[PDB]
């Protein structure tokens, strides 16, 4: 059997067996230093409730921390299919600081636009499973959610926080919990009476090294390569009907910048970066005579129909000059995490790289917007003449027009990942690049 | 192409053969191994080899 | 010992457990 | 305009990203390997092939270096679309590994489960699932063809492929317990299906030719190889019913440097049940419809994502006398840790604990070297089982710290130690290092 | 307490772990990287755009290195729902590289299929369908632009990127062959559909622009690099109609250094059916009524999973006479050479057979050189098509060796190769090192 | 097989076509004793078969298989039973209901050597000149009119 | 239908023309088509609908 192919080696076959540098089985590791982890329960100041600001101080158990992970309990007020992922849009605000520096600010925004774009099929189910009522459940049923942090410590070790080299100053996370949860204590804008707080507590694991690694760390100076998040909300230009509105939105970023992704929204709908229609999944109640089609099916209010976005085209202009040619969103929403990253990406999220691995954190690629005087996002918008709650128009129409309910998105978030240096030395960190 | 860089063209871009010859006169003449287990177990087997007076007697 | 080195660019630093008091 | 923009944009703090350069990513450099060929070759299997019987293979010696191992099933199905759940797998009861009269590893059928439910984490699983159960609603009758991967150290990578070639004096076998009830072909539940066919099983080993100069190499030359153990023993649980909130310190038994304690409670009757049974859309028999039953499950979607129906309210280790982290909710184990060390989903019932920053890799990652710890103990605390499994109003309308009442069933704990060890091979023998 | 209490318990079993370490995972050192930029440029395309036609397009020097190229269609639907399966790539029916007048290799739609069938997996895969094909229950009138990205040797990975720098005499195209018939745009089977419009056609392609020291780089000095091929020739099937299970011997016409041989059994009547149709859930038009016909596919649902549809009972391979490996039977190469070699998910009448360790990889991991084998086969044994293709009872419930009376429209037959090959690039010019 | 490399392999329409070929008158009826019914018996008979091999050692004594020599490699034989056979478990296509399930035993005749030369032979290097069967099917398109 | 040219390369090798030599220009073919053919646009002056 396998030997006749053994044998079957020519001249061509030098480029790939002459003199090898490789054995495929016979493999090496790495003995590496030890250490343990350790899940440690951190004390929250202030007072937890629906639109409370707390904070958390992390507590020197160990030399080194990385995954954070803040975890609710909450009670469900409403039946099966009236949630999305209410742990996430709790978690409204949560930024990172350090000695009184702040380095990096997420958004539950934010948070649905990673999972959009970064994690992969059976980790965002499981992320969703972790944030959400997946299994029908009705109303009553209390569930312990979990919200991982993404800071740049959070994923990697190798960026793992060394607390242990910044003996002089605190890390802290402070957190601001939205006020409107919906199907927790709200419906929309209607208030769910009894809705009970929720049960708070932020965990951080730490890791404990040995002996002559911790002194390495707690000694000797060390530059951190990190990633930090730029944002700021813009309004959008989502046209009435007959018209394709143009909008050039000027952007407010500085440092070498991975990606740029955004994102069109009803603020008063979490996850809503679709326009609602009288089809599967698309609204309260469509298929039957109670649809309607200005509230969405809250269960399922991310679908991957771009027929029900906003924008129809967009490009990057650098200093008055077109970073490249005109393309449409559905580019921006499937091929460039196709090109990118490698999952999927549901309507209404849009991305577009510089970097060739994004979802990586080895450098690969960065537009640095400290150089850059003016750069600006223009986008097209989409025609807002279809009737949302006839079938026969919304699965039956061109690329250029979207629903008269495209106009609820009002919010325009646009988000940028940059890189800058922490530098640590002394017992204090700090950036390098303020 | 040009000059010197067309010189080098029959070098450089046109494809040289693999399927040299065929089965008459050679070709496929040094595609002929000996199959061997390529590791058979040497401890039952390995009693005739050095100890062979033993079994006789 | 666990505290941070003599050398680097970071200046303002106060050693703890080495003070007169008060 | 174009590209061009965005490189002259170019500034003082890109010294740490493109000043002097080290590696340009578009000049991909290959190292060149050793020549080599795979080939699928068939064992010879000892013994009669059935239901409770067991067989062993010695493993046949062509080649040089095996790394992969498929052990394949013809069954034939009596029930109906549902009724299976894994029937491969459970079929495929034990698999002993044994080097030379000394066994390395033993996997058992419900191992087999578990390692599925935490490490494949996409299309793997799902085709996993296709090679080992019926996945298209087939009848009564169907008849198809299994393929039950193994998992051991050898298998899924060939960087640690078991050379053959190395060992000249010590004998590779393989040996295969077959479960006496298999559900869905020769029992429904306990009940036996009449006419069930016995299995026709095969063992298939994937083995690696080296040429001349390897050959020699391998032959002559030692190797200490890193290898990856199971250790496993099976025990019980006191699930309570009403009122009572139950602990219980599970006393382990373990040595090595350990990657993961995995663990489940299980059902002995099915396979692969490790939640309750409740009257809610896919977790019971007929469940939805006045013929529903909380007793027997709807097999084909045994497993389930809803933590509500498992038993787990909170876990801790403890090790020589202090606690090795804080008590954590059993969704904890179910979701995060998995989220944190895999990055793939575990069903319900199903929990993990790692000490490995990847335990689904090869590379050491982090050990809790179990030879160096006199007393590891598993705290378990189990939710109330009082809710009504045959009313969905209840079972999912409730609290945290309350399950299914049905839930007292999963009375059978399963803890899974995967730890690291060392393979030399000398002068024609191979062995482990290190025993305990 | 905690963690401490594990590090304490250090001892023999770690002095292969953690003794001497060489690394720490919690520093770790980026690599800095030449600086570049990347832009997305349209290309003129060259001839009349339409159904049957063909265009070349002509990839202009608007970048230093070339990578990934998406060929854009926009389509107008003509049927409703589960009318069409994946219709950029029926009409694309191939495409071709061709560097300074020499052609390097040659993509054809069918072969699209099988990868994105083969390759790629799960999110991915389905986003990808989302850029192929309509997937949101789309009715008749709709219209959307479909994103075909290619998979060319320098499509994958920046590692490979095509340096058209370095080809300053070597213009470089793409002949676009579209199709004449696509399933829910132009035809609906063999009925033609009036007033089906002409797609809008764009070939974008993503152009790197390097920093000035790398550019000259390129631009003078000589490079290779190993790049993959595609084989391939069509032939015909020999499926049987009853009583018999059919062999057939096909010679392969492949040469250079292989990394594995796919193939499937495509019904030439449309586009990526290689299963047989039968009255079951998605495997036909008006399944599960009495409207079901059997000749006709739920065209939305034509991929399954169910190998009971699928032809190929068993095969071998066989080299300069000898054989590779005993013989397998389909399911083998359906279910478990896919979970070996990537770790993805194969549908049902796509086969893979490797000989290589990792075939997603570009790094060669063993290759078989058919240039040193004089007449290479395949031998393949076919199911007996005797099942009633409309009664669920024997379609769901039958045995192992039989199949669909509708079997028999899988006439042709899809042999393709991967290979590798080398491309030599120096003074403006480049091409294949090895004939044939 | 030799230590699970193939060196031949024989099929049930070889066996035939050797018989068909290369036994004579005689001995070809003996064959036939050992293998089927000559003797009008009728339905419920039943008789012991042989079925003895062709492979190369089974030609002559000079090519006799030498397990003393081959110490390192087990010789196996894979036997593979046909489902349809014709007038025990089939009547063409049709199943013969209650046919009893075959009884097989496997005879190998052994050759015991003298110490004198069985220590040449395992001493000793050997080749052997023998015969080996390449076979694949095809089918054959035979015309009407 | 198969109309060939009849340039002064196009019927004989002896003066075939040598692209390689020409590697700074181009060379094109252009090809005008009538508004009017016999018996498949126009039958006369008739248009065949």
């Amino acid at each position: 059997g396998g030997l006749s192919q053994l044998v079957a080696y020519g001249a061509q076959d030098v480029y790939l067996t002459g003199n090898p540098q490789i054995t495929f089985f016979k493999t090496v590791y790495r003995r590496y230093t030890n250490f343990a982890i350790e899940s440690i329960q951190q004390t929250i100041n202030g007072s937890v409730g629906f639109g409370n600001k707390v904070s958390t101080q992390i507590s020197r158990n160990g030399d080194l921390i990385t995954d954070i992970v803040v975890e609710f309990v909450l009670t469900k007020g409403g039946n099966g299919g009236t949630t999305y992922y209410p742990a996430e849009e709790l978690l409204q605000d949560v930024e990172l600081e350090i000695g009184g520096q702040r380095i990096d600010k997420h958004y539950n925004d934010w948070f649905r636009t990673y999972d959009a774009l970064f994690r992969m099929n059976d980790d965002r189910y499981n992320y969703r499973r972790m944030t959400d009522w997946v299994n029908n459940e009705l109303v009553g049923a209390q569930k312990r959610f979990y919200v991982p942090l993404i800071f740049f410590f959070n994923q990697t070790p190798g960026l793992a926080l060394p607390l242990i080299a910044l003996q002089y100053h605190e890390v802290k996370l402070y957190f601001t919990l939205a006020s409107q949860v919906q199907g927790v204590n709200y419906n929309g804008s209607s208030a769910i009476a009894g809705a009970a707080q929720p049960t708070m507590s932020v965990w951080v694991d730490y890791i404990f090294l040995d002996t002559q690694e911790r002194t390495r760390f707690a000694q000797l100076p060390h530059e951190y390569l990190i990633e930090q998040l730029q944002f700021t909300g813009s309004e959008t230009a989502t046209p009435s009907a007959t018209t394709q509105a143009s909008q050039n939105i000027r952007l407010n970023f500085n440092h070498p910048t991975k990606y740029l992704a955004w994102n069109f929204n009803n603020p008063t709908n979490y996850g809503q970066y679709t326009a609602l229609a009288n089809i599967p999944g698309a609204c309260s109640g469509a298929g039957t005579a109670a649809a309607t089609v200005t509230t969405p099916d809250y269960g399922n209010t991310g679908t991957y129909n771009e027929q029900l976005a906003v924008l129809d085209s967009a490009k990057i202009q650098l200093n008055g000059q077109d970073r490249f040619a005109t393309r449409k969103g559905s580019y921006f929403n499937k091929v460039q995490p196709y090109q990118s990253i490698g999952g999927v990406t549901p309507a209404g999220v849009y991305l577009y790289s510089f970097a060739l691995k994004p979802a990586g954190r080895q450098p690969s690629g960065t537009c640095n917007f400290s150089r850059i005087d003016n750069a600006t996002l223009s986008l097209t918008y989409k025609t807002c003449s279809i009737d949302a709650t006839s079938p026969a128009a919304v699965l039956g129409n061109t690329e250029t027009v979207t629903a008269n309910t495209a106009t609820l998105l009002t919010a325009l978030n646009i988000y940028a990942k940059n890189y800058n240096v922490l530098r640590i030395m002394s017992g204090m960190g700090g950036l390098a690049y303020a | 192409l040009s000059g010197e860089a067309a010189a080098m063209y029959g070098d450089v871009v046109v494809q040289k053969t693999t399927r040299a010859c065929r089965k008459s006169e050679g070709g496929f003449k040094d595609v002929n191994t000996e199959l061997w287990g390529t590791s058979p177990y040497l401890g039952r087997g390995d009693g005739e080899v050095y100890n062979m007076p033993a079994s006789n007697q | 010992s666990p505290e941070a080195a003599d050398f680097a660019q970071f200046a303002p630093k106060n050693l703890q457990a080495q003070n007169f008091l008060t």
